[PDB]
């Protein structure tokens, strides 16, 4: 019954993630429905934390409610208690427990979403999670989930070395991305976000040089068919 | 329950004896914790989990062969347990008490029989001021059990023998290392052991004093101790 | 609804437990295999388990099972120690043991307990040695004497035909002598293999440790073989 | 030839191996024995001789009072074993030691006495010949019935059983 | 041989086509497969008497309480799973001294009775209307007999069912469909409680095909006078000891 659902992750659209020296990626496509729907009011990437964002592969639902009870559990279980935002580690613990919950409890199905969870904390650095349906996380220097998973896989170990600059695991989940691209390919059709230097523009406000902005950065429209140019 | 027989125990009792594979070893003056990683991919980050050995206090720690997500569900309240104990005793919780006190958690399913049983078999090592240092085991039977030396998991039914051979009451902390990582040389699937595929910790007569310290072995500190045979 | 039964076959398959009745005091005795080679010895010889100063319980049974019950009932002793003034009576604490094993079936609808108990000791005062014994069921019965447990059955007609109540074991010292050729019928190597509480009027219970146990044997098989 | 062992040299490996108290200690020892009854397929008439003398020797130490039922455990297996991979008749001590019963009372004002210390054996050595060697004149004339005990009360009804079975 | 196999057998607290609770007459099966028990009425006071059967020398009788007081002037006789019953009597012991509390007053036979019968009639897991905390039907039949001054001395037979009658005298238990058929016979409205102490044992001693005693018979009874005792195995004797004799009459 659980083994049912980590068969819905396996098909449904492709997502990935790289952990870098100096940052994280993470990117899936945007399968649209349709022609006539704006794919640009579906967000498959989300941000939990200015410092932590998440993909998935499979269910659609499923990962909006997940990605909604995610964001309160970050204030309710940590910044509501220490000031601070949760580290990348223990917000994840907080959602395997989420979902760990749908599993062992009665009356719901676990959900049919494998999450890749992208953040920075000032002391544990960057990492790059894994949630499973099952409950079960763990800790990825890359990896990839959905139907594309065994062939990215494979790419990623061919591609990935301890030394990658951000810029570089950005051209890596690109290529990787082209591959298994079911429809087409472009900046309305790819979502990537990073997790890399503080963004200071993109703070909203200036006074307190104690904070310093977003680590996570999600690619606007343009900023990917750029890339896609010199590629 | 036809024979006198503990069906949803046995079932994840053997669930066991496949995922991965601990040790502990009681020398005189110190106790010794180890355990096999599961099947490993190149890009999983080796260095992180500390997926099958944790810290309960500063005096406590268990070895885990089992699903990881069910033995975080006992860990969490038995840190908790632990820090209760102090708050209303304010002496640190003695080890029996703590692995009683899971343990009667763990037959709470074996009988409340609307939910499901425990994964997970712990190897516990403590010390405490009444008993010295202690060795204990904890299948989801509810059952707990004293050892001078033991292991669950896969291939547990063979490392007990070789255990049963090498061993020596006068045993030193040092020589107990070695027991253990030489007699993972059989039970281990994986044809030659590496630093990576380890996760080790010790709870020693401390690095100073007559006290107690615990160390959770860093990679680098293994590839060290691998170092005196096992791979160079 | 059966499931009571099948329970009571794990009784069976348990550490063998007996209990004797005497002129003025009683005895337990019970238990397993030795050592495993390489068990710890000194940390878990909790075979019979103390309730109160003066009430004491063995079992036949799943180990870890036993544990909810020496609890629930060391526990209901003080708090009746606590709303009353009062040790427990051993016929009390028994009923209470038995009552609750009971409950474990026929409300919610929950397993049954996997262990026979038996249960001794003097009342508060009274110099009157009693003895209990229960099973999953919920069944309380007295006896001057009984076994519950694996080849329980054998001891069971070994004590019928040893025990008479017209004289009972008087003296302190034979009342274990009785206990002792009792269990190495089903035992599997002897003094090694299961061991005694002994408690006296009063709140005196004092167990017996091994080299009490085998000033025992070895002063048995003496007797024995002289034919 | 070959090896210039001594027999006397496998029958203190076997009386070395019989701890009363280690379980898979004496299941070697016995494990010993059905060899030595296994090794009549090899000659010296004054070798099977030392060894039909160390085995009426060695069944006295051992099954003649004093016996758990972790020991039972072990020689039980071996009567039902051992009639089945060598005619028994290759030993004059062996089997004719089972057959000396020197256990069954009759009354009971005293402790009676003791067990199917031999009853549940001979008769599993009885059930696997079932044909072979079943002379026993003996034992029909002196079954006992009376016996006030239900272990052996039990025990010789079963054995009568097979004994007619022969 | 052959099978006789209905489709509605087994189902739970559901109607068969007939309207027949299979579960509940069940329930009631198995009261006539249990210890036996008997009471009698006389105008002179109520007899319980019940089948021991002690299996042991070691096992001192008398942990065997088939036959147990609720007040000073209520007792019943129960046959089938003492154990199942504790729940039961603590019920009717807890009512009859609740009433007397109330109401300075020694509570009706037919009251307490029927007390009793509305604890069992809290059979089920699913209840709309009012709630039936519980789980299966009470397996245990109950003889409660005793006197209160408005109606006499006074017998009932209480079925897990939660109804009851009110028999003059009552048979239940392993022997009840022969012991019932030869009280029926032998009962009339003018016993003595001498006759009817003896009378309990007769019918004891037949639907038991065995001479009997008082290590596998205990008596009990419930005059207005002396309340209820029950007597202690040296009476139950030469009661015993009074029936070999009477019986050798012819």
């Amino acid at each position: 019954q659980i083994d049912y659902a980590l068969t819905a992750v396996k098909q449904g659209v492709t997502s990935l993630g790289i952990k870098a020296t100096n940052g994280v990626v993470i990117a899936t496509e945007k399968k649209s429905s349709s022609p006539l729907a704006m794919s640009e009011t579906l967000s498959k990437v989300s941000l939990l934390t200015p410092d932590i964002g998440a993909v998935y592969s499979g269910m659609g639902p499923d990962y909006r409610v997940l990605v909604d009870k995610s964001r309160k559990v970050a204030h309710t279980s940590y910044k509501r208690i220490y000031g601070e935002y949760p580290p990348t580690k223990l917000l994840v613990s907080e959602v395997a427990k989420i979902m760990q919950e749908a599993t062992q409890s009665g009356g719901v199905r676990p959900f049919g979403v494998s999450l890749l969870i992208a953040g920075h904390d000032e002391f544990n650095g960057f990492s790059l999670y894994q949630v499973d349906p099952s409950g079960s996380y763990f800790p990825w220097k890359a990896t990839a989930i959905g139907k594309g998973s065994v062939a990215a896989k494979t790419f990623l170990e061919k591609r990935w070395n301890d030394e990658l600059e951000l810029e570089d695991a950005i051209h890596i989940a690109l290529l990787t991305l082209k591959e298994s691209v079911e429809g087409e390919f472009n900046g309305d059709t790819i979502e990537l976000a990073i997790i890399g230097d503080e963004n200071p523009d993109l703070l909203g406000y200036t006074g307190i040089p104690t904070d310093k902005g977003p680590r996570f950065r999600k690619l606007t429209s343009q900023e990917i068919n750029d890339r896609l140019e010199a590629l | 329950s036809p024979e006198g027989r503990l069906y949803q125990v046995e079932y994840a009792l053997e669930s066991i004896s496949h995922a991965g594979t601990a040790i502990g070893i009681m020398a005189s003056d110190g106790i010794v914790l180890a355990a096999e990683r599961k099947v490993t991919s190149t890009l999983l980050e080796q260095d992180t989990s500390t997926e099958k050995l944790y810290k309960l206090n500063d005096k406590i720690a268990v070895a885990v062969a089992g699903l990881t997500a069910d033995a975080e569900i006992l860990i969490n309240t038995a840190r908790i347990h632990a820090q209760n104990y102090l708050k209303t005793y304010n002496e640190d919780i003695p080890v029996e008490i703590l692995v009683r006190r899971l343990s009667d958690i763990k037959q709470g399913y074996t009988q409340h029989g609307g939910l499901r049983p425990f994964g997970v078999s712990f190897i516990y090592a403590g010390y405490d001021d009444r008993y010295g240092y202690q060795l204990y085991t904890s299948n989801p039977s509810g059952n707990y059990t004293g050892w001078k030396a033991i292991s669950v998991g896969a291939n547990t039914s063979a490392a007990q023998t070789l255990l049963q051979m090498d061993y020596k009451d006068d045993m030193k902390v040092d020589d107990a290392i070695e027991l253990a990582l030489k007699t993972l040389s059989k039970t281990t699937d994986s044809s030659a052991l590496t630093y990576d595929r380890l996760e080790f910790a010790t709870i020693r007569k401390g690095a100073n004093d007559g006290e107690v310290y615990q160390k959770i072995f860093k990679p680098q500190e293994i590839k060290d101790i691998l170092v005196k045979t096992g791979i160079t | 609804i059966f499931q009571v039964e099948y329970a009571l076959e794990a009784v069976k398959r348990g550490t063998c437990a007996v209990g004797v009745k005497g002129k003025n005091c009683v005895v337990l005795g019970c238990e397993r295999r030795s050592t495993l080679k390489l068990q710890d010895t000194r940390i878990t010889p909790s075979k019979v388990s103390k309730i109160d100063s003066h009430v004491v319980l063995s079992f036949s049974g799943l180990n870890a099972d036993s544990r909810i019950l020496i609890e629930k009932a060391r526990v209901e002793a003080q708090s009746h120690r606590l709303t009353l003034e009062d040790p427990v009576t051993v016929e009390y604490l028994t009923r209470y043991v038995a009552g609750v094993q009971q409950r474990y079936t026929q409300s919610g609808g929950v397993r049954p307990f996997g262990v026979s108990t038996l249960i001794a000791g003097f009342d508060p005062r009274d110099d009157e040695p009693k003895l209990y014994q229960t099973e999953p069921s919920g069944i309380y019965s007295s006896w001057s004497a009984q076994t519950i447990g694996r080849n329980s059955k054998t001891v069971r007609e070994f004590l019928e035909k040893n025990y008479d109540r017209k004289e009972p074991p008087a003296t302190v010292e034979e009342c274990v002598k009785l206990t002792v050729r009792s269990l190495l019928e089903v035992v599997q190597t002897g003094a090694k293999n299961i061991e005694i509480t002994v408690v006296k009027p009063d709140s005196d219970i004092v167990a017996l440790s091994s080299e009490e146990i085998n000033q025992y044997v070895t002063q048995i098989e003496q007797e024995k073989q002289e034919q | 030839g070959f090896c210039e062992l001594n027999m006397s040299d496998l029958f203190e490996l076997c009386e070395s191996y019989y701890n009363k108290d280690d379980k898979a200690s004496m299941i070697m020892s016995v494990e010993i024995v059905a060899g030595l009854v296994c090794g009549s397929k090899f000659m010296s008439v004054s070798d099977l001789d030392k060894r039909d003398t160390f085995i009426e020797n060695f069944l006295a130490k051992c099954l003649d009072y004093e016996l758990n039922h972790d020991a039972f455990e072990i020689w039980s297996t071996l009567a039902w074993w051992l009639p089945a991979v060598v005619d028994l008749r290759r030993s004059k001590t062996f089997f004719c030691h089972f057959i000396n019963a020197d256990g069954m009372f009759d009354r009971e004002s005293d402790a009676a006495t003791h067990q199917t210390s031999k009853i549940y054996m001979l008769r599993s050595i009885l059930m696997s010949m079932e044909f072979r060697a079943p002379d026993v004149g003996k034992l029909f004339d002196e079954l006992v019935f009376d016996h006030p005990y239900d272990q052996v009360r039990q025990a010789v009804a079963k054995l009568l059983t097979t004994l007619v079975q022969n | 041989m052959f099978l006789t196999r209905s489709e509605y057998d087994r189902g739970v607290s559901t109607f068969s086509p007939e309207g027949r609770l299979f579960q509940v007459e069940y329930s009631l099966e198995a009261i006539k497969l249990g210890s036996t028990a008997i009471g009698i009425a006389t105008k002179e006071g109520v007899v319980l008497g019940v089948e021991k059967r002690a299996t042991s020398p070691l096992l001192e009788s008398d942990s065997i309480e088939k036959i147990v007081e609720i007040d000073r002037h209520i007792g019943c006789a129960m046959s089938g799973l003492t154990a199942d019953a504790r729940s039961m009597i603590e019920h009717a012991r807890t009512a009859a001294v609740t009433h007397n509390l109330y109401y300075d007053e020694d509570i009706n036979v037919e009251s307490l009775t029927q007390s009793v019968c509305d604890l069992a009639l809290r059979f089920g897991e699913g209840a709309s209307g009012e709630e039936r905390l519980m789980s299966r039907p009470f397996g245990v039949a109950l003889l409660i007999a005793g006197h209160d001054a408005d109606d006499g001395y006074q017998l009932f037979h209480a079925e897990p069912s939660g109804t009851f009658y009110r028999y003059n005298a009552k048979a239940i238990g392993s022997g009840s469909e022969g012991a019932q058929a030869e009280l029926l016979n032998e009962w009339h409205s003018s016993l003595t409680l001498k006759e009817a102490e003896l009378l309990v044992l007769k019918i004891l001693k037949q639907v038991m095909e065995e001479k009997l005693d008082e290590n596998n018979a205990q008596l009990s009874c419930i005059t207005k006078q002396d309340g209820f005792k029950i007597y202690d195995n040296e009476k139950t004797a030469e009661l015993i000891k009074e029936l070999k004799e009477k019986e050798a009459a012819e």
